[PDB]
């Protein structure tokens, strides 16, 4: 299997847990794109740029917590 | 007659001594069926690798 660590999986589980965001985020732009003065559109639009903000910021803020416990136990081998 | 021989026989064996005998050598095999190197294949998003 492909190499990869603990933090890669921590990462992992939010881009399996969020099925399909990432494409829908973008159809949603390249919809609105075409005619920005439909209000639907705008109203949908801004649900899902929302919704990909706080899935990046939590995925980032949790691997960088994950990063320093492991480094505390690290430093203690001496 | 006798220790004539037994001295020059004697040096003889250890003069001779530095001769160096044992040699290593070299051969090219050429694979006719797979590939040499440790071969990565690429899943949809993953490299993985075999030795």
């Amino acid at each position: 299997t492909p190499w990869s660590g603990y933090l890669d999986d921590v990462s992992a589980k939010f881009d399996t847990g969020v099925d399909n965001l990432q494409t829908q985020v973008t159809e949603a732009l390249d919809k609105l794109a075409a005619k920005p003065s439909d209000p639907a559109l705008l109203a949908a639009y801004q649900s899902k740029l929302s919704e990909y903000n706080l899935y990046r910021n939590a995925q980032s803020n949790t691997v960088k917590v994950f990063k320093d416990i492991d480094a505390a136990i690290i430093q203690n081998f001496r | 007659y006798v220790d004539m021989v037994v001295n020059a026989a004697t040096m003889m064996d250890k003069q001779n001594d530095g001769i160096e005998l044992g040699r290593q050598k070299i051969g090219v095999m050429r694979l006719n069926n797979t590939f040499v190197g440790d071969r990565t294949y690429n899943l949809r998003d993953q490299k993985m690798v075999i030795p």
